[PDB]
């Protein structure tokens, strides 16, 4: 479903972006 | 498209894979 695959990719999104982040923040924090 | 929408998916899906793998591992490490 077109509208279902929507809000998975922006729950993916959502959960990539804070991810993300946090992979940066932690690279800063001990990378 | 559909199509466009899982290739999305999939592309989220493959870096939230990767990010979580991550920011479990800096956090093992680190936090």
């Amino acid at each position: 479903e077109v509208q279902a695959l929507k809000k998975r990719v922006q729950a993916l999104k959502a959960r990539n972006y804070a991810a993300k982040q946090k992979v940066q923040a932690l690279r800063h924090k001990c990378g | 498209e559909v199509a466009q929408l899982e290739k999305e998916v999939a592309q989220a899906e493959a870096e939230n894979y990767q990010l979580e793998q991550e920011v479990a591992q800096l956090e093992h490490e680190c936090g």
